[PDB]
RNA sequence: UUCAUCUAGACAGCCGGACGGUGGCCAUGGAAGUCGGAAUCCGCUAAGGAGUGUGUAACAACUCACCGGCCGAAUGAACUA
């Protein structure tokens, strides 16, 4: 047999998120109901957070996994309450994430990065945090990056 | 603005005053249809029996005299 | 025809076979044509052409700045 | 008057001046003192992800690219201008897109890695054809028959002028789908490829050629000698 | 100027002539059915909201001219979060006294479950008052209503419970079936109009 | 006001001081400025309490205090602030931190008011008034949409009582 | 006339590269640099915009901003008469 890989972006926890997979599923002949059920089952950890889903199709199967992404991990570490599309809109991500949680996200995202140092991976995660608009250690993430460059902040793992 | 209302750079995507529900929407549309039909009958009493029918035969009223 | 029928026709049948080349050659000739218009137009049309050229140059310099 | 008018673009990136070349010069001349082995690598038509993977694999070492003339000037053009003894041979052996690998690891390990490193790559012009490609008759699909048409998506209609004019392929638009009257042979296996055929293969997404780094020679700091490696120079 | 250019290309719809409205979820076969029964050039593509505006076709049944209207898809959302593209279909259904055909896909290749389609039908139920209603099950070449699950059959029976709708099966590759459903819709519309005019 | 003379000068901010407010128990003066900052002051000494409150990206528009009758005894009232960026931030001054950042508005928030039933009302330039709950992690309970333009101001029936706190007209 | 670039490579041309976090956040039926609103960062580089345009329903694909290879000697811009 051969392994087919599909990648998508979906809101975690929402069943029936395989509607946009119809051109992909069609020639493959799978069941969109079961595909969406498996996607929600694999994305049960993230509730109301957009995450990357990898679908493996081999023979007649459908396996769902969550690819870790910088934005999704930062939003998860932000620990926002779950939101509904009927009630909440235009929500800003301006919570607080500690530097230890940022370093944990950098450890999770280190494997698929070309940064030779965990300091470099952490600086990338802090750039993503600056993009999403949150605060790290009650300061600007770019200020944290400047502190790392100047030597005030030392990344533990070397 | 007009640019946001309509055109290549429009940003309006939902009605400004959305209907409360489909029942109110259908009641409003039925009332509007009834008013439109009554108005059409009221103008068909006079204007359609007058000006509209004359152009079918090509008849035109004579020029108004300047003595008036 | 209804709605965006010309765009649908372009999507379903394409354009004329020499459309891209002809448009590229016309846009290439545009500089010569502008110079010839500036040197050939007389009277009110020439004055208006010079005025519009000045306004376009001012707008371009402001955009660059 | 009567001169060409330069196109003006409003972008974010400026051109690099002499300061970038001087920085590369200083970095090369400092790496010469820092490290022990200096390897010459030929990396023509390398992809940036492949180069970054090579840089990641060679952690603890340095890989420096840039202008060949600048690198040769940093290494010393002649015997009276060389930065270190017997560096003119290493400078003169450079060619094309040349990378300098400053390292301290074992020569056998470096040779083993560069002999066993291989990646799939697009088939470049002036190279032997890796396969025989024939676009099948009928509706043209994105892969062009490499995968089954039931799985494949039809070729987008916006590419039809490109295939008709740049690729010189007789194509027509039927109901928004690109169609050909007869099967079109693109390349025959065991034939030198040109720019048009390489572009056709790249457009259809066939990556059958193999990219291997070429290793010219290396210089040893303490030995003050240069030895030819002759790896992937076939 | 922009409004003039757009409004010059709007299709001509007579709100007082014989009309067959086609409605339902996206990717169910509305445009395909319009292509089957008319000569309109509406696009048929396997993604949602290929059709962003009303499309009109015409045909002749019993020496009479009928117009068929293809509408953009409708989602199961309240009117407050409903958008303009759906509002076109909603206004067409509310205004055009006609024969409405609600299309359902049982294979769920449209991306919407049978429960969601039944819910959407029951949500747009107040729209078609004093209009002919028919429920057309499309893509019967993939899966038939006969070999459906028991709970889904109960949902279909719940749809059929609403008076005075009729459930008919069709496939857009079945010329005979699309002609039969078109003729049945025309018969219902003609019966309603003649009964209204007779009073 | 007894001698009509200046008593203290507060010179912490860098830009225009857009709004000033007094704590309902009369203990701390809050100043929200044009530089997206809020500063707390002891009035008896004319001094600044710690560092400024930061987190807003645009200038502060209005300030409101938690009602004393809702504040538990032994605790200090919290401070809600609205700003041009469209967010309402809640600050606990005991730890000098920020608890909640309501962000439902799509335009500049004109005013924020903290009612006596544990609710907050925000009027903004997006023609909407948002009703939030302090007891539900700062969630938007309701959205009121009836205006065709920017809502400039809002007021409550018990606003005078909420502002006055436990004091009366006799100054007891 | 005054500024600049230049055999550790002048202007044009051709070819190659144009990366990774990442499909950055909000919003949308859909919006992945390129319908919109605000940020516009970090890493690896020789260089590569959270993107100059074409293009897609969204992707894809092309392009140029920039860098490199071939070519080898002058060239560009703004003013004045
Ligand atoms: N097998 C099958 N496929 C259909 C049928 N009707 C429509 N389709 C498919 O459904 C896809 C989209 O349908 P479409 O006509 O656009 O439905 P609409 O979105 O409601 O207008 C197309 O790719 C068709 O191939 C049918 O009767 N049988
Ligand atoms: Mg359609």
């Amino acid at each position: 047999n051969e392994v087919k890989y599909l990648y998508l972006r979906a809101v975690g926890g929402e069943v029936g998120a395989s509607a946009a997979l119809a051109p992909k599923i069609g020639p493959l002949g799978l069941s969109p109901k079961k595909v969406g059920e498996d996607i929600a089952k694999a994305t049960k950890e993230f509730k109301g957070i957009k995450v990357t889903v990898q679908l493996k199709i081999q023979n007649r199967q459908a396996a769902a996994s969550v690819v870790p992404s910088a934005s999704s991990l930062v939003i998860t570490a932000l620990k926002e309450p779950p939101r509904d599309r009927k009630k909440d809109k235009n929500v800003k991500h301006s919570g607080n994430i500690q530097l230890d949680e940022i370093i944990e996200i950098a450890r999770q995202m280190r494997d698929k990065s070309f940064g030779r140092t965990l300091a470099s991976v952490t600086k990338e995660i802090l750039g993503t945090a600056q993009s999403v608009g949150c605060r790290v250690d009650f300061k600007n993430p770019h200020d944290i990056i400047e502190g790392i460059n100047a030597g005030e902040i030392e990344i533990p793992e070397n | 603005s007009y640019a946001d209302a309509f055109g290549p750079k429009a940003q309006r995507k939902r009605p400004r005053l959305a209907a409360s529900n489909l029942e109110d929407l259908v009641k409003a549309t039925n009332e509007d249809i009834t008013k439109y039909e009554e108005k059409q009958v009221l103008d068909a009493t006079l204007g359609l029996m007058g000006n509209q029918e004359d152009k079918e035969n090509g008849w035109t009223s004579a020029a108004k005299e300047a003595i008036f | 025809p209804q709605n965006d029928y010309i765009e649908r026709h372009i999507k379903q049948h394409g354009k004329r076979l020499d459309h891209e080349e002809r448009k590229r050659k016309r846009e290439a000739r545009e500089s010569h044509k502008i110079s010839e218009r500036a040197q050939k137009l007389t009277g009110w049309k020439g004055k208006q052409f010079a005025k519009k050229r000045y306004a376009e140059k001012v707008s371009m310099r402001k955009k660059i700045k | 008057r009567s001169k060409r008018s330069k196109l003006v673009t409003l972008a974010q990136t400026d051109k690099k001046g002499r300061e970038n070349k001087e920085r590369i010069f200083d970095e090369v001349r400092e790496a010469l003192d820092t490290y022990r082995y200096v390897w010459v690598l030929h990396l023509d038509d390398v992809r940036t992800p492949v180069l970054q993977e090579i840089r990641t694999s060679w952690a603890g070492s340095k890989l420096i690219m840039g202008k060949r003339k600048v690198l040769q000037k940093a290494l010393g053009e002649k015997r009276e201008e060389e930065y270190k003894e017997n560096l003119y041979q290493l400078s003169k052996l450079c060619s094309g897109v040349t990378g300098l690998l400053f390292t301290d690891e074992d020569v056998n390990t470096v040779k083993e890695y560069f002999k066993s490193y291989v990646r799939s790559d697009y088939s470049r012009p002036n190279t032997k054809a890796p396969l025989t490609f024939t676009i099948p008759e009928g509706i043209v699909y994105s892969r062009g028959g490499q995968i089954p048409a039931e799985e494949d998506v039809p070729m987008i209609h916006s590419l039809e002028p490109t295939m008709r004019n740049k690729f010189e392929i007789p194509t027509k638009i039927k109901a928004g789908k690109i169609t050909i009257d007869s099967p079109y042979l693109v390349c025959t296996e065991g034939e030198k490829l040109d720019v048009r055929q390489a572009l056709i293969l790249k457009q259809f997404g066939i990556a059958a050629s193999e990219f291997k780094v070429k290793v010219s020679a290396y210089y040893d700091n303490d030995s003050s000698t240069v030895e030819s490696t002759n790896i992937n120079m076939e | 100027e922009q409004v003039r250019q757009h409004i010059g290309r709007l299709p001509s719809i007579d709100p007082n002539t014989r009309t067959l409205l086609i409605c339902g979820y996206p990717n169910v076969g509305k445009s395909s059915f319009l292509r089957c029964i008319t000569k309109s050039d509406v696009d048929v593509q396997p993604y949602a909201f290929t059709t962003k505006s009303l499309y009109v076709g015409h045909f002749d049944y019993k020496y009479l001219r009928f117009q068929a209207i293809d509408t953009p898809g409708i989602l199961d959302r309240p009117t407050e979060e409903m958008n303009n593209i759906e509002m076109q279909s909603i206004y067409a259904i509310a205004h055009l006294r006609s024969c409405v055909l609600y299309f359902m896909d049982l294979s769920e290749q449209c991306g919407f479950t049978i429960e969601a389609q039944v819910k959407l039908f029951h949500s747009i139920k107040p729209l078609f008052a004093n209009k002919s209603v028919m429920v057309v099950i499309n893509k019967t070449d993939i899966i038939r209503p006969e070999d459906l699950d028991e709970e889904r059959a109960q949902l279909l029976e719940s749809v059929k419970e609403v008076p005075g709708v009729e459930i008919m099966t069709s496939s857009c590759q079945l010329e005979e079936n699309v002609m039969e459903v078109r003729n049945k819709a025309c018969e219902k519309l003609l019966a309603s109009r003649i009964e209204n005019k007779l009073k | 006001c007894d001698t009509q003379t200046p008593m203290h000068t507060l010179k912490g901010h860098y830009n225009w001081v857009l709004c000033v407010s007094w704590s309902p128990d009369g203990e701390v003066i809050a100043t929200g400025s044009m530089d997206n900052t809020i500063r707390l002051w002891d009035p008896k000494s004319g001094q600044c309490l710690g560092d400024a409150l930061r987190g807003h990206s645009k200038w502060i528009t209005s300030l409101s205090w938690e009602p004393i009758h809702l504040v538990k005894p032994g605790s200090k009232p919290r401070l809600a602030s609205s700003s041009k960026d469209g967010t309402i931030k809640i600050w606990d001054t005991v730890s000098r931190v920020c608890q909640y950042t309501m962000s439902g508005h799509t335009n500049s928030v004109s005013c924020v008011k903290w009612g006596g039933q544990g609710l907050l009302y925000s009027g903004s330039h997006d023609r909407t008034v948002r009703v939030w709950d302090i007891n539900s992690q700062g969630r938007c309970i309701n959205i009121l949409k009836s205006h065709a333009h920017w809502v400039n101001h809002l007021s409550l029936s018990t606003d005078y009582a909420l502002r006055i706190g436990a004091f009366d007209h006799t100054g007891k």
